[PDB]
């Protein structure tokens, strides 16, 4: 297979075309649809260039009973190679909004079809998460904590958007909103700072409830999540160390640069005030000159 | 009751108000609040031979408010004054307080008693008697960090060890001198040790300046448009 597949670059086409597949088959209300994702691979950066529906069927009696059509897959590959020689099999999207354990079995089909570990792409089309509209997952095999076997699992990777050139042009054009975040003026970033804080708290909350549930409601102890928290606590700045004390001194120094900068604009303003009080002075002269001139024109009619 | 207006007010009119504010707050034993006003008063007022009276009296009051703090006016003030031959008892006030000498002070307010009493400034000159000692002990805190109680009593001409110790304690209740007494070893230790850029206070010092620059930013914008409404309505060719 392939080992390098670490970051997943995602065209803006992909999120919109998966969205369209869901609603143009009238699969809704958690009837899932499976389509392929084509693109390039065999390398760290994974580009999903194009996406298309496949035929799929699902059962609600046992959930590990399904139909996937292989014959359509064969025909798709033939057709699209000619369109672009940049579309080859790189995995499959799963339409979401959630990861199933049934997607573990469906994955073994796509692992056979293409010699790379196949990307599972969750396209959240129901958008109940404020972040992550795309999640990227590559199924891998690893030996699993608490004395347990080599188990099949899905490991999350970066699910980034960076966009293609092609894509950028339609994206900005359709856009006519001031964007969720753009980070332009000071107004946008003052909003952003406060948004970030709500952001930090929301992730952290779910973690509180995980630790509670290990010791009260017996979900199995996964030492990777406990270990990450150790690392979090060792990169936590401690007050009264030399590192923290420095932060305080630097705040005085940056605020000295700001103090001066605010005063250097009073100078700019002060130039304007004088230019307007000069302008007003000229309008005065103009006004008097006309009042004199009406007499000269009154006199000219009597004169002649 | 805070009912003074600021809409129709004038250069003279606001200079006058502040002078009243000075005079009240000084004699009420708060010289920081008094000094705030007097500086404002000189500032608003024009500088003319027709403003001479107003300026003349503003200067007289200013020196004493400052002397009462224990901070001293500079020699160039009086020297380059065209108003210097009426500020001559006031110049001697500056020198006498600074040099810390009890007997010069005594002579000054007795020699120039009619002068001080005419102008009504004689009452603030009484509290400047205290400042002779206070200013002299201050110089000593700057010049010497550790000094025996004995040496201090010779310098200002005081009788007992006990006398200096009553004076110094009161003086550092106000925080003028900036020391602490050690009558466990019989010397006075100076406590000024700086390290003010290593405190948390500097952010706070900049914040007031920033706030004053915002005040001019508002005052510019609102003022500018006020003649201009009328001026665009005014007839023109």
């Amino acid at each position: 297979m392939s080992l390098q597949h670490e970051k997943v670059t995602i065209a803006p086409l992909v999120l919109l075309s998966a969205l369209d597949h869901y609603e143009r088959t009238q699969t809704k209300e958690n009837k899932r649809c499976v389509g392929v994702i084509l693109g390039d691979a065999n390398s760290s950066t994974i580009r999903v260039t194009n996406s298309f529906a496949l035929p799929f069927e699902e059962d609600e009696k046992n959930s590990d009973v399904w139909f996937l059509d292989h014959n359509y897959i064969e025909n798709m590959n033939e057709m699209c190679k000619k369109i672009n020689a940049k579309e080859k099999l790189i995995g499959w999207y799963h339409s979401g909004p959630k990861l199933r354990a049934s997607d573990l079995k469906i994955n073994e089909l796509f692992k056979k079809y293409t010699q790379n570990n196949p990307l599972l792409l969750i396209v959240d089309v129901k958008q109940q998460g404020v972040g992550l509209p795309t999640d990227a997952y590559v199924a891998i095999e690893q030996v699993k904590d608490d004395g347990t076997s080599t188990e099949k699992t899905f490991l999350h990777l970066p699910c980034t958007i960076e966009a293609e050139e092609a894509e950028e042009i339609g994206v900005e054009h359709l856009l006519r909103d001031v964007r969720d975040q753009a980070a332009g003026g000071l107004s946008i970033r003052l909003t952003n700072q406060l948004k970030s804080l709500k952001g930090l708290q929301s992730k952290l909350k779910d973690v509180v409830e995980y630790l509670d549930k290990v010791i009260n409601k017996e979900l199995p102890i996964n030492h990777t999540i406990l270990g990450k928290l150790q690392d979090v606590f060792n990169l936590l700045p401690n007050l009264g160390t030399p590192d923290d004390d420095e932060i305080d001194v630097e705040n005085h120094d940056r605020i000295n640069i700001s103090n001066n900068l605010q005063k250097a604009l009073t100078v700019k303003t002060n130039d304007e005030l004088m230019v307007i009080y000069i302008s007003n002075l000229v309008r005065s002269i103009i006004a008097f000159d006309d009042l004199i001139e009406n007499k000269i024109q009154n006199k000219k009619i009597q004169e002649q | 009751k805070l009912e003074y207006p600021h809409t129709d007010v004038s250069s003279s009119l606001e200079a006058r108000y502040f002078f009243y504010l000075s005079k009240i707050n000084a004699i009420q034993l708060d010289y920081s609040t008094a000094n705030e006003y007097i500086i404002a008063a000189i500032r608003k007022a024009p500088h003319n031979s027709k403003s001479l009276g107003f300026l003349q009296q503003s200067n007289k009051l200013h020196c004493c408010i400052q002397l009462l703090m224990g901070d001293i006016p500079e020699l160039s003030f009086f020297h380059q004054s065209n108003m210097q031959k009426s500020l001559l008892p006031y110049y001697h006030l500056t020198k006498a307080v600074k040099l810390g000498d009890l007997k010069k002070f005594t002579s000054t307010i007795t020699k120039y008693k009619q002068l001080l009493l005419k102008d009504d400034t004689y009452q603030l000159c009484v509290r400047l008697r205290s400042n002779v000692i206070k200013t002299g002990i201050r110089i000593i805190s700057l010049t010497y960090k550790k000094i025996s109680l004995r040496d201090i009593c010779l310098k200002l001409n005081l009788d007992s060890e006990q006398t200096v110790e009553y004076m110094v304690s009161r003086a550092i209740r106000d925080g003028v001198i900036e020391a602490k007494i050690n009558h466990e070893d019989g010397f006075i230790e100076t406590t000024e040790l700086l390290n003010i850029y290593d405190s948390e206070d500097p952010q706070q010092v900049f914040d007031e300046r920033i706030k004053f620059a915002n005040q001019l930013h508002d005052e510019y914008l609102v003022s500018m448009r006020y003649p201009e409404d009328k001026k665009t309505q005014q007839n023109e060719k």
